[PDB]
């Protein structure tokens, strides 16, 4: 609280219809306005669509050419967005919001979107640790290379959330069709590989979670 | 009242 | 179509001393009903956009009274004092008095004292391999300013094909910049050749810090 939650998006093919909906709780849901408004990255914030209390007044970005209809279920406190003869422009972030007076004061985390004919695939999960007569110092850093993967995303954490402080994620990247991502984690070298570190992969898109266990 | 300004 | 256009793209700014972010409109955002429909909105790292000032100058709860927005009709101004490493990110403005519209965003960083990259190397694990594949990996961690060059090297000889480098924003916690270069080759041509480096150039230091192995104490 306040909490708007989005569904969960993912993959779907050009002409192909596809729903997001947003869960809202804690507010009187036919008491505010709602919107939906994406991000693309390299191309920034848009407004996508809104709705006002009860249904009956709607707002549509002029170019979404009456293919998205946002409405809302006043009985089970959702919002949804239809998204209809899917476009591949339309691949992005959308966030659901709350609107008063003109501005978005609740966000949701966002859910991503991707327009695409090509294949789902899980991730493979590889370990990074140090090698090659190396020597370490006081620290040593290991890490997960995430590799062959459509769509985004994946979310790395370490021990199952445990090791968090030391941590880095680096952003993905679309090489050959496919996406690849690093997580690295520095830990004590006393404590490697006397206590254990496994970095956990989530992919909901293909509902794959790989867990896998750093070893020297 | 609006909260949509550009509307009404 | 109201434009909103913000400057600067990008503004660097060192702790305690206070960030202006200029954004105008294209046209008056004065509304007929009198109300000026601009707000601010700042992204952090991995986040959504949350409210900051709504209507020109107003603080969303939770805002510090540092931040100050003032303007009016097509020019308007947000102004940070006393600015903290938590403010890092990337503000942007907003519109609704006309068909909505947002600005560009502006993307503030932290200044700091320059710090050099912690670089590791990591052949190609033998799970990947029994793939086919060979990935060899640099992590260059905690480095400032975000400006570095990665340049690999297979038995001496440059390769600029396969790479893929990947910047973190900007880390609140030490106002440092981590990245990762991945060299991705065929087993095939990973077997062919021995040393594999990743040479890391920034200036931080005169000389290029380098990370290498080879294939055979692997």
């Amino acid at each position: 609280e306040v909490k708007l939650v989005e569904s969960e998006g993912g993959l779907v093919q050009p002409g192909s219809s596809m729903k997001l909906s947003c869960t809202a709780s804690g507010f009187t849901f036919s008491d505010y306005y709602m919107a939906w408004v994406r991000q693309v990255p390299e191309k920034g914030l848009e407004w996508v669509a809104n709705i006002n209390y009860d249904g009956s007044s709607t707002y549509y970005l002029d170019s979404l050419k009456g293919r998205f209809i946002i409405s809302r279920d006043i009985a089970k406190n959702i919002l949804y967005l239809q998204m209809s003869s899917l476009r591949c422009e339309d691949t992005a972030t959308y966030y659901c919001a709350r609107l008063t007076n003109g501005y978005l004061d609740v966000w949701g985390a966002g859910t991503t979107v991707t327009v695409s004919s090509a294949k789902t695939t899980p991730p493979s999960v590889y370990p990074l640790a140090p090698g090659c007569g190396d020597t370490t110092g006081s620290s040593v850093t290991l890490g997960c290379l995430v590799k062959g993967y459509f769509p985004e995303s994946v979310t790395v954490t370490w021990n199952s959330g445990s090791l968090s402080s030391s941590v880095h994620t680096f952003p993905a990247l679309l090489e050959s069709g496919l996406y690849t991502m690093s997580s690295s984690v520095t830990v004590p070298s006393s404590t490697w590989p006397s206590q254990t570190v496994t970095c956990s992969v989530a992919h909901p898109a293909s509902s794959t979670t790989v867990d896998k266990k750093l070893e020297p | 009242e609006p909260q949509a300004p550009w509307m009404e | 179509d109201v434009v909103m256009t913000q400057t600067p793209l990008s503004l660097p700014v060192s702790l305690g001393d206070q960030a202006s972010i200029s954004c105008r409109s294209s046209q008056s955002l004065v509304h007929s009903n009198g109300n000026t429909y601009l707000h601010w909105y700042l992204q952090k790292p991995g986040q959504s956009p949350n409210l900051l000032i709504y209507k020109v100058s107003n603080r969303f709860s939770g805002v510090p009274d540092r931040f100050s927005g003032s303007g009016s009709g097509t020019d308007f101004t947000l102004k940070i004092s006393r600015v903290e490493a938590e403010d890092l990110g990337v503000y942007f403005c907003s519109q609704s008095t006309h068909v909505p519209t947002f600005g560009g965003g502006t993307k503030l960083e932290i200044k700091r004292a320059d710090a050099a990259p912690t670089v590791s190397i990591f052949p190609p694990s033998s799970e990947q391999l029994t793939s086919g594949g060979a990935s060899v990996v640099c992590f260059l961690n905690n480095f400032y300013p975000k400006d570095i060059n990665v340049k690999w090297k297979i038995d001496g000889s440059e390769r600029q094909n396969g790479v893929l480098n990947s910047w973190t924003d900007q880390d609140s916690k030490d106002s440092t910049y981590s990245m990762s270069s991945t060299l991705t080759l065929t087993k095939d041509e990973y077997e062919r050749h021995n040393s594999y480096t990743c040479e890391a150039t920034h200036k931080t230091s005169t000389s290029p810090i380098v990370k290498s192995f080879n294939r055979n104490e692997c």
